[PDB]
C-alpha cells in the first residue's frame, strides 16, 4: 500500500497473506469470507505470462496476521489448502477481466478478536454503496513505493471513480466486472494498492447496518499511486452468482 | 449471521482512526 | 526475511 498507514490491531480481522511454501515468501492478499473459505484474485494463483500457475500444495494461508514477517504465535493461524476454483472466464491474456478465485481451507479457522470473515454484498448493498466519490478501505502487506516493504498490516481510504475517467486513464479495455478507485492528480490526496496487495479486499462500511462488506477485490494498476493512474477492483457483487455457485457445489 | 462485525470495534462500540471518512463520503 | 514458521505447516 502506497501512502496508506499502520492498521490498528484487528481493524481488519478478515485480512489473509497468501504464502508461499518454498522459497518463504508473501505471494498476496486475500480476505475470509466463511470459517472454511477465502476469497483471492485468479491472477494470484495463474499468470501464464508470469509462468504463474499453484497448486494447493504450493501454498498456505496465515490469517489474523499484523506482522508482515514474525510468526505470530497464539495469534495467526496457518491453513493448509483443500482446494482453488478460478473462475472458469477469468482473462489472464488480456485485461484480467473476472479475476476472482476461491480457496477452499482443509478444517476451519476458529473465530477470534483478530479472525473474522467479512461480508459479500447482495444486489442492494452494491447498488446502495458502488458510487463515485464513496470512499472504501484497501489493506495489505504489498510494497510501500512502485519502485520498501511494510513492518506492519497497511491501510488506505480511496474514492470510487466515474466509470469514464476509469476507462480514459488507461489502454487496457475496462469491463463491467471491474471498478476503478483513488484520488485524482487535483484532489490534494493520494495512495493505491501496489505489489503484493493483490487479491486483497477493497470493503466499505454499510452505514444501513454498520457492517463491513468486500465490494473488490485488488486487481491490477499501470504501476502504483501514478498521478492520472487509478487501482482497477474485481466486482465482487457481479461475480456473485459464480461465487455461490462454488460454495453451493462443493 | 455475524459477518462485517469486529470483535474490537463493532462488537464494543469502538471505531477505528479513520472509519468516520468513510461515513462521510456517503452522501 | 520472514520468520520461520512451524514444521507441521510445511
Ligand atoms: C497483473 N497481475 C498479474 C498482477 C502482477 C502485478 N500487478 C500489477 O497491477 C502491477 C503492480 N500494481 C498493482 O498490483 C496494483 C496497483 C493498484 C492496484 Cl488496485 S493493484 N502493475 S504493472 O503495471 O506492473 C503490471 C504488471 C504486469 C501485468 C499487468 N497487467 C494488468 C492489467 C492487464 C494486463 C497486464 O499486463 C500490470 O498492470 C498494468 F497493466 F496495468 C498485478
Ligand atoms: C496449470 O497446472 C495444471 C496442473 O497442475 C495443468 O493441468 C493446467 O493445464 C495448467 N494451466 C496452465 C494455463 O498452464
Ligand atoms: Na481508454
Ligand atoms: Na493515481
Amino acid at each position: 500500500i502506497v501512502e496508506g498507514s499502520d492498521a490498528e490491531i484487528g481493524m481488519s480481522p478478515w485480512q489473509v497473506m497468501l504464502f508461499r511454501k518454498s522459497p518463504q515468501e508473501l505471494l498476496c492478499g486475500a480476505s475470509l469470507i466463511s470459517d472454511r473459505w477465502v476469497l483471492t484474485a485468479a491472477h494470484c494463483l495463474l499468470y501464464p505470462p508470469w509462468d504463474k500457475n499453484f497448486t494447493e500444495n504450493d501454498l498456505l494461508v496465515r490469517i489474523g496476521k499484523h506482522s508482515r514477517t514474525r510468526y505470530e504465535r497464539n495469534i495467526e493461524k496457518i491453513s493448509m489448502l483443500e482446494k482453488i476454483y478460478i473462475h472458469p472466464r477469468y482473462n489472464w491474456r488480456e485485461n484480467l477481466d473476472r479475476d476472482i478465485a476461491l480457496m477452499k481451507l482443509k478444517k476451519p479457522v476458529a473465530f477470534s478478536d483478530y479472525i473474522h470473515p467479512v461480508c459479500l454484498p447482495d444486489r442492494e448493498t452494491a447498488a446502495s454503496l458502488l458510487q463515485a466519490g464513496y470512499k472504501g478501505r484497501v489493506t495489505g502487506w504489498g510494497n510501500l513505493k512502485e519502485t520498501g516493504q511494510p513492518s506492519v498490516l497497511q491501510v488506505v481510504n480511496l474514492p470510487i471513480v466515474e466509470r469514464p475517467v476509469c476507462k480514459d486513464s488507461t489502454r487496457i479495455r475496462i469491463t463491467d466486472n471491474m471498478f476503478c478507485a483513488g484520488y485524482k492528480p487535483d484532489e490534494g490526496k493520494r495512495g493505491d494498492a501496489c505489489e503484493g496487495d493483490s487479491g486483497g479486499p477493497f470493503v466499505m462500511k454499510s452505514p444501513f447496518n454498520n457492517r463491513w462488506y468486500q465490494m473488490g477485490i485488488v486487481s491490477w494498476g499501470e504501476g502504483c499511486d501514478r498521478d492520472g493512474k487509478y487501482g482497477f477492483y474485481t466486482h465482487v457483487f457481479r461475480l456473485k452468482k459464480w461465487i455461490q455457485k462454488v460454495i453451493d457445489q462443493f | 449471521a455475524d459477518c462485517g462485525l469486529r470483535p474490537l470495534f463493532e462488537k464494543k462500540s469502538l471505531e477505528d482512526k479513520t472509519e468516520r471518512e468513510l461515513l462521510e463520503s456517503y452522501i | 526475511d520472514f520468520e520461520e514458521i512451524p514444521e507441521e505447516y510445511l
